[PDB]
């Protein structure tokens, strides 16, 4: 299934999924799309941190929804 | 030059709000806290006052090439420390908001308070050697814890109104940078929002290592 992660400045990452996918292998995808390793990003859904070890089904997340991506970059 | 008297190592800080907010607290200031913007202009209404803006972004050598003002409230207004080492900047952000907040919300707090009054009035240069030097400062900087030449540093500087100006206080500079003048019925944000949009294009548009924080009055 298709799910969207946006960012801060506005671009759209669109990843293949499975809805028992955990946090940390969209991480992974993210990193293959874009090159940030998964250390450095956050997931939010409905206002939600999304832990690694948990699945895409586990915070409901479905086909097609969308996701924030946020930074944590050491500056 | 003046690097070569800072003394102790600074580690580098993770754009996270959580961590600025204990931050603030560490360095005896309360009042406020930190709240993260998700997407660059989502609804922030409900944040308000905002006291200033911290905005993390890859350092580019093009920084070095930015026009700045010659506006006469940047000298008469605005508190200023530059930096003498790079990995203070996380502090020397957070400390060049705070010493320009005068808001009842905000009480800065005995150990910024005196740091401010000691060194109000001393050169920006020696401002921020006297906050590299601070063991208070660093102890509570490190607790939460690399060329720019090769482009992989990431950056924080601090946006925040003084009077009717709007200013982007860059620790690397001499000094800051006026951004334009707000108001009398304008809002603050739109200016520092519109100077953070500038530099993101800078980069191309598959650039997203970028963070953006609003200080607020704590809730
Ligand atoms: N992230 C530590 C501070 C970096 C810096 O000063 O970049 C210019
Ligand atoms: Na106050």
């Amino acid at each position: 299934m298709q799910i969207f992660v946006k960012t801060l400045t506005g671009k759209t990452i669109t990843l293949e999924v499975e809805p028992s996918d955990t946090i940390e292998n969209v991480k992974a995808k993210i990193q293959d799309k874009e090159g940030i390793p998964p250390d450095q990003q956050r997931l939010i859904f409905a206002g939600k941190q999304l832990e690694d070890g948990r699945t895409l089904s586990d915070y409901n997340i479905q086909k097609e929804s969308t996701l924030h991506l946020v930074l944590r970059l050491r500056g | 030059p003046l690097g070569s008297m800072a003394e102790g190592n600074w580690c580098l800080i993770e754009s996270d709000p959580g961590i600025f907010t204990e931050m603030i607290h560490g360095f005896g200031c309360t009042g406020l806290q930190v709240e993260e913007l998700v997407v660059l202009d989502e609804s922030i209404e409900h944040l308000k006052p905002i006291h200033g803006f911290i905005f993390l972004f890859r350092w580019l050598k093009k920084e070095m090439r930015k026009e700045v003002d010659d506006s006469p409230q940047t000298c008469t207004d605005v508190y200023f420390s530059q930096q003498v080492i790079q990995n203070a900047c996380a502090s020397q952000a957070l400390i060049n908001l705070l010493l320009n907040c005068d808001h009842p919300d905000v009480d800065l707090g005995p150990t910024l308070k005196e740091f401010k009054d000691f060194t109000y009035d001393l050169d920006s240069a020696s401002r921020g050697l006297c906050l590299t030097n601070s063991e208070k400062i660093r102890a509570v900087h490190n607790s939460f814890g690399q060329k720019l030449d090769e482009e992989d540093v990431f950056h924080f500087v601090t946006y925040v109104p003084v009077n009717d100006g709007v200013y982007e206080l860059d620790g690397l500079r001499a000094a800051p940078l006026r951004l334009g003048t707000v108001a009398s019925d304008g809002d603050w944000t739109e200016v520092a929002i519109k100077a953070i949009k500038e530099k993101i294009k800078n980069y191309g548009e598959s650039e997203v290592r970028f963070n953006l924080m609003a200080v607020i009055s704590d809730q």
